[PDB]
DNA sequence: CCGCAAGGACCGCATACTACAA
């Protein structure tokens, strides 16, 4: 098929020897991102989308094949970046542990693209990987989401002034409990010692409020980036091809380490580190989670 | 001019590091620190400085810090300041003052401004190893002549105080970067050729072993000198420009779990594996115990406090941003 | 009295919003596709690279994305808004890195008049990086008069 | 001839403003050294004629 | 100077300083009382920086709201937050009682007098 | 320099009066107005003074016209705020104290952003350093009487 | 026509930090700006403050007998030598910082308490600028300069004439989008800069004012530039200097909260690194006298030998990394 | 493939703020 790469002129010809696995390439996230193919799909129609992409090789499990040869070739390097990892999550006592996907998972589908659709891959090693900013708010949207239904009325209640500012089920609900945690959270006084389950740790409003932080005082509690076991790079693919338009994902069986860490006297790591265990189960991260992504057992 | 000692800290990125400047109007909506004339991405002196401070702090708040015995600033200062030791160890409790060590190496809080000034100088960290995505080699770590030079500088200066030329399309490499027999080298978008030279990374691994020896940030300083790579100035200029980190961010509305209005950012970020160093220069004391109430001892306190540290540099701490690992070089 | 290139990237991004406006002003879809698309470029660009954003802007007009000078694309031939709003970008963009404000303005252009995609796909890293950069100043100002301007 | 080109000639009140208040006024301190900061009573300001000013004294 | 006040029953103080400066303020004899009472006394003598940047730039306030920039350069110089917001209203207050006793044409002249007392008796070669 | 400087402190008493006098009850605008009356030098430093008017202009269009500018009618206090600092702003640049007294503004009647786009560098640094300026009077009586 | 001075050395100054000599806080925009000439707007460093720099050294110096003169300088033997009887209540007054050692107070003058006693021998000028570090599309970055600087330089230049007595010791016209420049600054097959915000065509200079910092540096510079030169009008010039200082927002953090204290969010100003000026240096007859300093020849071999490839710290927040320069002292 | 497309807090605080002789 006719290829052709909108780069300057000597790279053109090594993109196209990259692509045509004429040539080895070592990073993926180079040869995706600044080494995007544009096929001629048809008549005078170049396209630039996976779907598109994919036409270079044989099959599906051609191209997906090809990726994962691109990505295992930092594996000597990853293991030396995950050892650090580890020595960094070690000297701030964290509490560490590992999960692995039990569904597909996708994390930064919708990062500007040519493609049309993305997924975080480490710059340096190519790995799939969860930002420490995603494993913090999905573990604080499902703190709102235990408060809503345990204690919906009594907050809708006590709060009707801040419910009013927001409009009356449980979406309106969460909403009001956000707006306290993220703006009101001077008023928490009247429910801060309202606790809540999850699954057998007893966790107070009062607690979420210092594990997460507001504007007027730093989280109490570091969520650190999560990344795949080297072993699993070595062993099993870390990328797949899926259909909504072709999108690249993580397979399920894929193990990731986790950390949290206490920064406070009040070392409230162990109640974040159970929040965020049931998030993964029950809310999972990245994109799609409506369709069942994201999900960790 | 009381600067006896000079000590290097270098600064080796683990996670990415978000050193702000400032929200600005355009697409990059919270960008690094970055030297104006060359665009050269930095940590000021002062970012730097109250990391350091505030982990020195919490360190000899908690008497972890070590003079090869422990530190006890509360019965120091009962040394130091006598019958006034009750009334600022109340100031310290009030979160008005410092404690004492922290006070003398880093200079009083705000209430003893005036009484002293800082034992120590906090240099502005400089990029010396910048990470580039490689064809071969998965990445390099690349430097230009403009940071050889000012690196060249900076160990005049430290002697004192202790008393290369590449076109454009042209690069020195190692071997593990170049294709095989093409004499080319692939940087990110950048393609270069193979200059042949035999002095420049020699000579530039030989003072990272003088600084940090042979063990490079948890790893052999062999493995490293294979994928380093040094470029025109032009090119590491593109490079730091447009090979920096730049993440989406939203928050989600818990009302329809959709990006709330005004929800979506942009940040800037050092990424992993970027080596940057800092001038730490050392002066005598000008408060004070006889542990430290020299030049010599406040460097032994700096090297063993932060050699083989973990460090959180910048913002976005509580999100997994800004550590780094430091290693101090005497 | 010498102008600042700022200036100049005002103005241009001004009058090219501004036509829009003018030619399209029963059209809200024209004008809310051009102003999405307005503020999307930078980022395409940040992480795909300008000559993968000048192609992909042709791909959806289904141009050759290496036979097609920027001055042959005429905005006012498409029917859908949204290749109307993907000429009129593509065409502002490079008419910007091609001629800049005019041959007696502060600014001409970075690429002499040479068609924006095939210079990058010809010239140097360097020659790219600097057009790059500017591709990223004019578009900043582009999108601060389309988000006042125009409207949805 | 050179000198002709940049020379202003403004109303008087105006010359006047500008002769008393765009004199340089710079700040100078004194350090005590044995501190490291700025020494009791070392603060004081002081006024410039700038340079680059023509004066005239007729000697009779 | 005091005779050549509309009304007299003027004092007029001057101090003349051994390098040379001669300072001169007319009051009213009821600034002496309020002034000895005040809170802005207090805190002159518990400085020089208040007291220039009202002298140098006094010139340029504007003739109708010269109280508003008095209001200003309390909150800039005068400062918990509790007795923050209490010593700026009572200093406020005393400034604009001393203003009345100052003799001046106009509110500026008023302001620049009463400043230039306070630079007379708060200058420390003079009360060390 | 001297009178430009009770020229400025004119202006700003005058347009913060009448923030307070339209707003007494309403607080809410009276903070929004201080409070970007103070970050508005900082976007400027920080950006240029034209990005910045365009930044404003984001907060009310056909034309950029400051007079045409009616922050009375907008229903937020940020966006009340937002115009009503925009229009300060502008009218200095373009107006000063009107043409019955010394300063009669440097633009002459000329919206500032459209000033910006025509004029010379030299045209637009002095309208940066008299924005400067004229925002720094406005945070001295915002500070006072809001 | 000079006859005040005897002999004069220029003090060539290049920052390798950026750079705060302060002038104080402002109402403004810019809290802590940096001292510049008022009528020309350029950045300096006042002679008072570089005098307080180097006296401090050069104190120091005298203090741990790192002096050199001629051998090293014990300074206490020479008070001994000189004030004979009253020498030993000297050098008590010196160990309680009352006053400076011997040689400290002949070059730069007495400690505060022995001011009526005489003045100091040397005049430590303005620091004024000569190459500013502006950011380039091609070069990375230029080292700036203009006729009005490079005027400055030559008038300078007769002063040292006229005060040495070497007649032997004793033209750039550009319009406002023109420059002079280095080949690494000129953008590929355009003949065409463009710095900071503004395009500037090349013009048909460099090579001589190489060989003139040549001659007062030696013939390396600092121990490292003609490509990168560029030479513009000096409204231009004078633009980058008032506009392409760095600006930096500072903030003190809560301990305790992690949070921006109140009264802690200041912008301040930095010249910056690159960035080269020189003050020139004028030597008198001591007023105070020892045969190895008793004229002014030995003054300056003294001050030569002191500052010359010397690390100096100006301007304040040292201990934050700023104000570190290298100096090249030449005749 | 479609949509979005920042906001407020902090806002220079404190200290030094002439000394001394001639």
């Amino acid at each position: 098929v006719v290829v052709k790469y909108p780069v300057n002129s000597e790279l053109a010809n090594y993109a196209e020897k990259f692509w045509k696995k004429e040539l080895a390439i070592y990073n993926l996230s180079l040869i995706l991102n600044k080494m995007t193919p544009f096929v001629k799909r048809r008549s005078e129609s170049y396209k630039s989308s996976l779907s598109a992409v994919k036409e270079i090789f044989k099959n599906v499990d051609d191209f997906q094949n090809f990726l994962n040869s691109v990505l295992r070739r930092s594996l000597d390097e990853y293991r030396v970046f995950f050892e650090n990892y580890e020595r960094l999550f070690n000297s701030f006592s964290s509490k560490i542990f590992s999960m692995r996907t039990k569904s597909r998972l996708v994390v930064g589908l919708g990062d500007e693209s040519v493609y049309e659709t993305s997924i975080r891959l480490h710059r340096n090693y190519g790995v799939p990987y969860i930002p420490g900013s995603a494993l913090k708010g999905v573990a604080k949207h499902y703190a709102f989401s235990i408060l809503a239904r345990e204690n919906g009325d009594e907050i809708l209640r006590i709060y009707e002034s801040v419910k009013e500012d927001l409009k009356e089920d449980y979406y309106l609900t969460a909403a009001v409990i956000q707006e306290l945690f993220e703006k009101k959270f001077d008023e928490l006084g009247a429910i801060r010692n309202t606790r809540v389950e999850i699954g057998d740790t007893v966790i107070s409003v009062g607690d979420i409020v210092k594990i997460f932080g507001t504007q007027k005082e730093e989280g109490s509690v570091i969520f650190f980036d999560a990344f795949p076991t080297p072993e699993q790079l070595k062993d099993k693919p870390n990328l797949e091809l899926d259909i909504m338009i072709f999108f690249l994902t993580v397979p399920a069986g894929v193990e990731f380490t986790f950390a949290v860490a206490s920064r406070d006297l009040d070392d409230l790591a162990e109640k974040a580190e159970k929040l965020l265990k049931e998030a993964l189960k029950k809310f999972g991260v990245g994109a799609k989670t409506s369709l069942g992504y994201g999900r960790f057992d | 001019d009381m600067f006896e000692k000079a000590v290097v800290f270098g600064l080796y990125s683990i996670t990415p590091v978000h050193a702000g400047s400032g929200a600005e109007l355009s697409v990059i909506d919270l960008p690094i620190q970055r030297e104006r004339h060359t665009g050269f991405p930095v940590i000021w002196g002062q970012s730097l400085k109250g990391v350091l401070r505030s982990r020195f702090r919490q360190l000899e708040l908690d008497e972890k810090i070590e003079v090869s015995q422990k530190w006890k600033w509360k019965e120091k200062t009962k040394e130091v300041l006598k019958e006034k030791a009750d009334e600022f160890i109340k100031k310290v409790e009030e979160r008005k003052r410092d404690p004492l060590l922290t006070e003398i190496v880093f200079g009083p809080a705000t209430d003893g401004a005036s009484e002293h000034a800082g034992a120590v100088s906090v240099g502005d960290a400089k990029i010396l190893l910048f990470p580039v995505r490689s064809a071969k080699g998965v990445f390099a770590f690349v430097t230009s002549p403009i940071v050889i030079q000012r690196l060249k500088e900076d160990f005049e200066l430290v002697s004192e105080i202790e008393n290369v030329e590449l076109s454009n399309n042209e690069t020195i490499a190692g071997n593990a970067l170049i294709l095989n027999g093409e004499n080319k080298v692939i940087l990110e978008d950048i393609v270069l050729k193979v200059k042949s030279d035999s002095n420049v990374i020699e000579n530039l691994v030989e003072v990272l072993k003088t600084l940090f020896g042979d063990n490079f940030f948890g790893k052999p300083i062999e493995s490293i000198k294979e994928r380093i790579a040094i470029v025109s100035d032009d090119v590491f200029k593109s490079f730091t420009r447009f090979s920096t980190e730049i993440v989406a961010r939203v928050r989600i509305d818990a009302e329809k779990g959709t990006v709330a209005r005004g929800g979506l950012w942009y940040e800037e970020f050092l990424p992993s594996d970027t080596l940057m160093y800092s001038l730490i220069a050392v002066g005598s004391p000008k408060k004070l115990p006889k542990e430290v109430d020299n030049t010599q001892k406040i460097v032994n306190v700096l090297k063993v406090t932060f050699n083989n540290a973990f460090l959180q540099i910048g913002g976005d701490e509580t999100v997994g941003k800004g550590f780094v690992k430091v290693r101090a070089g005497v | 009295d010498i102008r600042e290139i700022e200036q100049e990237r005002a103005s241009f991004a001004f009058k090219v919003v501004s036509d829009i406006k003018d030619k399209y002003s029963q059209n809200k879809k024209v004008q809310g596709k051009y102003s999405s698309y307005a503020e999307k470029a930078p980022t395409i660009i940040l992480n795909n690279g300008l000559g993968a954003t000048l192609a992909f802007f042709l791909s959806k007009l289904e141009k050759p994305i290496d036979d097609v000078d920027y001055k042959s694309i005429n905005p006012e031939s498409f029917g859908n808004a949204e290749n109307i709003a993907y000429a009129f970008l593509y065409k502002h963009l490079s008419t910007w890195l091609a001629e800049g404000n005019g041959k007696d303005s502060a600014f001409s252009g970075l690429t002499n008049g040479e068609d924006p995609l095939k210079y990058i796909m010809e010239k140097t890293a360097i020659d790219v990086a600097i057009s790059t950069e500017e591709a990223l100043s004019i578009l900043n100002w582009i999108k601060k008069f389309a988000k006042a301007m125009l409207e949805e | 001839e050179s000198i002709k080109e940049r020379i202003a000639i403004v109303s008087d009140d105006v010359f006047k403003s500008f002769t008393r208040f765009s004199t340089e006024i710079v700040a100078r301190v004194r350090i005590d050294a044995e501190k490291g900061t700025v020494a009791r009573g070392g603060l004081w300001y002081e006024e410039f004629l700038p340079s680059d000013t023509l004066m005239y004294s007729l000697i009779a | 100077k005091a005779k050549n006040v509309p009304g007299k029953d003027t004092l007029a103080i001057g101090l003349l300083k051994r390098s040379g400066s001669y300072y001169i303020s007319l009051v009213g004899w009821e600034l002496i009382r309020v002034f000895y009472n005040s809170e802005l006394r207090k805190k002159l003598l518990e400085g020089k920086r208040f007291i220039y940047h009202v002298l140098r730039e006094v010139d340029t306030w504007p003739k109708v709201g010269i109280d508003e920039m008095l209001k200003f350069e309390v909150i800039r110089h005068i400062r918990n937050k509790e007795e923050t917001k209490e010593l700026r209203e009572k200093i406020y207050g005393e400034i604009k009682d001393l203003l009345e006793h100052v003799r001046g044409n106009n509110e500026v002249e008023k302001v620049r007098g009463l400043f230039t007392f306070l630079k007379i008796i708060t200058d420390a070669e003079v009360f060390p």
